[PDB]
Formats: structure tokens, C-alpha cells, sequence
């Protein structure tokens, strides 16, 4: 019999997953991305910390403690609106494609 | 009939296609993968585990001297220590002072935990790829049997032979040397059974778990017993297999790209999502009905009532028809803009039905075919408010999905007025060339 970690508090932002972790033993948290590059992180959590992970449209999978792994995907919500004045069209495509509209303008 | 196409390499998303035999009613075909296992060919060179050095009882011929032969043993050690004068219980061992002999030999062997936990060293080589497909067509229910992913071998599922084509990528997540310890596999190099650096991985190498030949170099050095007691001391470096268990990095099933899940018993790398898979299915001729016994629609008008950007089935559209007769006939959208949730619809004489779809476009300009008749649908969509969800996308994001009508207006204003500015310079250049020529003659 091995210990089970407390459940994290998950909070969602635009292409960002925030995990509030409050362990009572040194606990392993490993994530990877489901794209062409894994970009893997691995760390032992001893004190109550928060970690922000960037989730793209391909996905992200995080394992915390002895829990089964969970997979999350990010939608295309954005911040601006595409229809309207030119100070709103430029802002909307910058939050969606941050590099393409920099060299596209 | 025979229908050949190409499907994406994704597991939970069905591939819907509408076969078109002219003169017969179309048959809705649905192919859905369940597994995708990349199975390389491995051979086991050697295993490794923690050692256990056993010490035989030393001889004490303690008036004179003794010598040893070279017994065949892994990391065998001999020494002779002169003038020890030991002290057992009940007085000293022998009378002869200041000239004695103790051998104290030693020998290294594998432990009894080597049957339970050990690390297997494999060399891989590219092998078969196979998958399990769930299929249906027409009125036939879902029947599934696994196929081989190569463009040669046909498999009979139901009454239809499916030939799953080769994968477009030769990517496999295993390097040429892997270590399988317990539940997870690694990507680690071997010393290849000849060498062992005594502290890293090949301190103890054995070809099989029950094998009789052992390789062992643990730097076993004997030491002189002190102060007149009978015991055999030694010094040696610790086991590198116990050190490898501390320093091993992340396993291959935690750093694999494309979301591969690594299983063990044939050493699969299951459910990767890379490339595309061509298909070729031969459909029986008894699944086609004549077109005189099926509905045929005309006067189709498509209106989209609600559309949402999200990759959940939030798109709804209702169309209006007037069929020739009542019955069932399938629907399908052949373009890559939107996928359709429904397979078939029930018709009447001059009614209307609704279907749910899913698109990644702001303005979906897709068309769909119902009852071998096409109709174009158009509309506008709004972004969703949820930021992170736990299901994959049903659609496919294109390059021009995110461009709206106002962004197309600003591009055409920019492109149109730039070329109109530069043509007016070319027109006015050719105008003054004519009036300068007309001045002379």
C-alpha cells in the first residue's frame, strides 16, 4: 500500500494550466506535451507551491503522485474580436498567433 | 466495389466516407482505429542485478605456509598473510609464534533477488506495425478484427477485405539499445558483455537469469586480518545496478513524443499519433441497392442556426428538402471544413431535418451531400469561453480558418490599393512617352 496525494486545485487561463499542489510528503510531478516534441519536466514537490504549465492545441499530460495521468487540451478562446476596428483586429490575432502577425505586419 | 482513400493516424476519431457507385444508392462507410502498436524485434543479450560476495572458510595451517591454485570463479581472489597468531574462544589457536598463514579467499556471485528484480538489456531492430480497426458500412453493425499495417496483407472483417496501407513516417521511439527494468523501459547504452566499468551498469553480467557463466569485476581486493582474530575482510566498490536505480532518469514512457504509451510483453509502443494511413476497402456487391428503391432529394436550402468555434459538437444547421419518396439516406460533407455527427436521416415528402456539425472556421463555406445531391452551407461562428478541456479536437485546423470577413477586407484594401498605386505610375510613364513622340513626328 502506497500513499495517495491530495488532489490539486486546477485553474484555467488562456493556454495555461495552473496547479495548486499541497503535499505532505515529497511527491513527484512529471508532465509532457503530446506534440512532436515532448518537452518534459520532472520535479519533487516538498512544500506547497503553484506551477503554471503552457498547454498548446496539441495537448499536455501531467502525472501527480500515484494518481493516474490526466490529459488536457487548449481551445481557441482568445481575447479580442476579429470583427471591428483595426485596434481590435490586431489585438485578436496577436493573442492567437503571437509571432506570425509580428512579421505579418 | 472498391474505395481507396487516406485516413489520419488518430485513434478516437472515426473516419467517415461515402462510397459512390453510379446507378446504386451510396453507402456510408465508417472506419475507426482502436490500437496502433509499433512492435520492434528485440534479442536479449544479458541481464544484470546486485551481486552477493560469498567468503569460504579460511584455512589456518599455522606452522608453515600454504599456496592456492587458480579456481575458475568470477572475480576470484587469493592471498596469503604470514604471521597472524589468531585468538579463538578458549585460548590461542596454535603454538607457533610469529610465523603463521591465513588464506582468506573470496568469490563473487549473484544474489537471490536476481530472480525477482533485474534489468534486461535488449538491442532493437525495426519490425512489424499492426493495429485494430472497428468498422461498419450501411446496415451492417460494428465488427472489429486487428490488421497488419503494411500495404500487402488483406484482412477479412465482416464480408469486406481491408488493406491498411503503410504509415507515412518511419518514426519509432526506441533507440538501438534499451533497458527493461520492471514496468518501464529506458534508452541506455551497454558495455556489450565484454567490458564492465565496475561501478555503472555492467559490474555483473549474465546471459540468462539461470545461466552458469558470469561476468564480474567489482574491484574485489582482500585485506589483512588484524589483532589476532579469524575473519576475512575485503574492500570493493558498490554495485552499479544499485547506483543505476538511483540515478536513472525519466523512463521512455514519460518522455515519448506524440503521446505514445509504452507497453511491455511484446514491447509495444502503443497509440502514437504521427503521419497518415492510406486505406483500401473492397465492399461486397450485396450491400448496394438500386437507386429506384431509395429517396432522391431536390430543392435543397441550407441555413445555419448556431455555430461555435469549439471542438465539441456545437454546430447546428437545418435544411429543407422535397424528396421523391420516404425512406432513409445518408449525409456526408466531403470537404475538410466541418465533420458531421449524424450518419443517416429519415426523410418524407417536402419536410426538413437538422444535423449537428463541428468546424474550426469562423465562416464555414462547406458543402454536404444528401441523397446523392449537394448543397452549400454558409454562416458565422463565435469563439468559446472555456479555456482548457479534456477531449481532443474533432475537426482539423487549416491555415485560413482564423481569417474573418473584416480581415479579408483589410488585406484586399492593402493589396488592391498598392497595385493600383504602382500601375498608375506605369500608366503615366507610358502616357508621356507618347506625347514626347508626338512632338517630333
Amino acid at each position: 500500500i502506497a500513499t495517495l496525494a491530495p488532489e490539486p486545485l486546477v485553474e484555467h487561463k488562456h493556454r495555461t494550466l495552473i496547479l495548486h499542489l499541497h503535499p505532505d510528503h515529497p511527491t513527484l510531478l512529471t508532465t509532457r506535451s503530446l506534440g512532436s516534441d515532448a518537452n518534459p519536466t520532472r520535479q519533487w514537490i516538498e512544500r506547497p507551491t503553484t506551477v503554471n504549465f503552457t498547454v498548446t492545441g496539441e495537448g499536455l499530460e501531467y502525472t501527480w503522485g500515484n494518481h493516474p495521468p490526466k490529459r488536457v487540451w487548449a481551445q481557441e478562446s482568445g481575447e479580442g474580436n476579429p470583427h471591428g476596428w483595426p485596434h481590435e483586429v490586431v489585438v485578436y490575432y496577436y493573442n492567437r498567433y503571437p509571432l506570425t502577425t509580428i512579421i505579418g505586419l | 466495389y472498391e474505395h481507396t482513400a487516406v485516413m489520419p493516424n488518430k485513434v478516437g476519431i472515426p473516419y467517415k466516407a461515402l462510397v459512390e457507385r453510379p446507378g446504386y444508392a451510396p453507402v456510408h462507410l465508417q472506419i475507426q482505429l482502436v490500437n496502433t502498436r509499433i512492435i520492434p524485434s528485440t534479442n536479449l543479450e544479458y541481464i544484470t542485478c546486485k551481486y552477493k560476495t560469498k567468503v569460504p572458510s579460511p584455512v589456518v595451517k599455522c606452522c608453515g605456509a600454504t599456496q592456492c591454485t587458480s579456481k575458475p570463479h568470477p572475480d576470484y581472489q587469493c592471498q596469503v598473510f604470514s604471521g597472524v597468531y589468531p585468538f579463538m574462544w578458549g585460548g590461542a589457536y596454535c603454538f607457533c609464534d610469529t610465523e603463521n598463514t591465513q588464506m582468506s579467499e573470496a568469490y563473487v556471485e549473484r544474489s537471490e533477488e536476481c530472480s525477482i528484480d533485474h534489468a534486461k538489456a535488449y538491442k532493437v531492430h525495426t519490425g512489424t506495425v499492426q493495429a485494430m480497426v472497428n468498422i461498419t458500412y450501411g446496415s451492417v453493425s460494428w465488427r472489429s478484427a486487428d490488421v497488419y499495417v503494411n500495404g500487402e496483407t488483406p484482412a477479412k472483417i465482416g464480408d469486406a477485405k481491408l488493406i491498411i496501407g503503410p504509415l507515412s513516417s518511419a518514426w519509432s521511439p526506441f533507440d538501438n539499445k534499451v533497458v527493461v527494468y520492471g514496468h518501464e523501459v529506458y534508452n541506455y547504452d551497454f558495455p556489450e558483455y565484454g567490458t564492465g566499468k565496475a561501478g555503472s551498469f555492467g559490474d555483473l553480467q549474465s546471459r540468462t537469469s539461470t545461466s552458469n557463466d558470469l561476468y564480474a569485476n567489482t574491484n574485489l581486493k582482500l585485506q589483512r586480518p588484524q589483532a589476532g582474530i579469524v575473519h576475512t575482510p575485503f574492500t570493493q566498490v558498490p554495485s552499479g545496478f544499485e547506483r543505476w536505480k538511483k540515478d536513472k532518469g525519466a523512463p521512455l514512457n514519460d518522455v515519448a513524443p506524440f503521446g505514445c504509451s509504452i507497453a511491455l510483453e511484446p514491447l509495444r509502443a502503443e497509440n502514437c499519433a504521427v503521419g497518415s494511413i492510406p486505406i483500401s476497402i473492397d465492399i461486397p456487391d450485396a450491400a448496394f441497392t438500386r437507386i429506384s428503391e431509395t429517396p432522391t432529394v431536390s430543392d435543397l436550402e441550407c441555413k445555419i442556426t448556431e455555430c461555435t468555434y469549439a471542438f465539441d459538437f456545437g454546430g447546428i444547421a437545418t435544411v429543407a428538402y422535397k424528396s421523391s419518396k420516404a425512406g432513409n439516406c445518408p449525409i456526408h460533407s466531403p470537404s475538410g471544413v466541418a465533420v458531421i455527427k449524424e450518419n443517416d436521416v429519415t426523410l418524407a415528402e417536402s419536410g426538413s431535418f437538422t444535423f449537428h456539425f463541428s468546424t474550426a472556421n469562423i465562416h464555414p463555406a462547406f458543402k454536404l451531400q444528401v441523397c446523392t445531391s449537394a448543397v452549400t452551407c454558409k454562416g458565422d461562428c463565435k469563439p468559446p469561453k472555456d479555456h482548457i478541456v479534456d477531449y481532443p479536437a474533432q475537426h482539423t485546423e487549416s491555415f485560413t480558418s482564423a481569417i474573418s470577413a473584416t480581415a479579408w477586407s483589410w488585406i484586399k484594401v492593402l493589396v488592391g490599393g498598392t497595385s493600383a498605386f504602382i500601375v498608375l505610375g506605369l500608366i503615366a510613364t507610358a502616357v508621356v512617352a507618347l506625347v514626347l513622340f508626338f512632338h517630333r513626328h
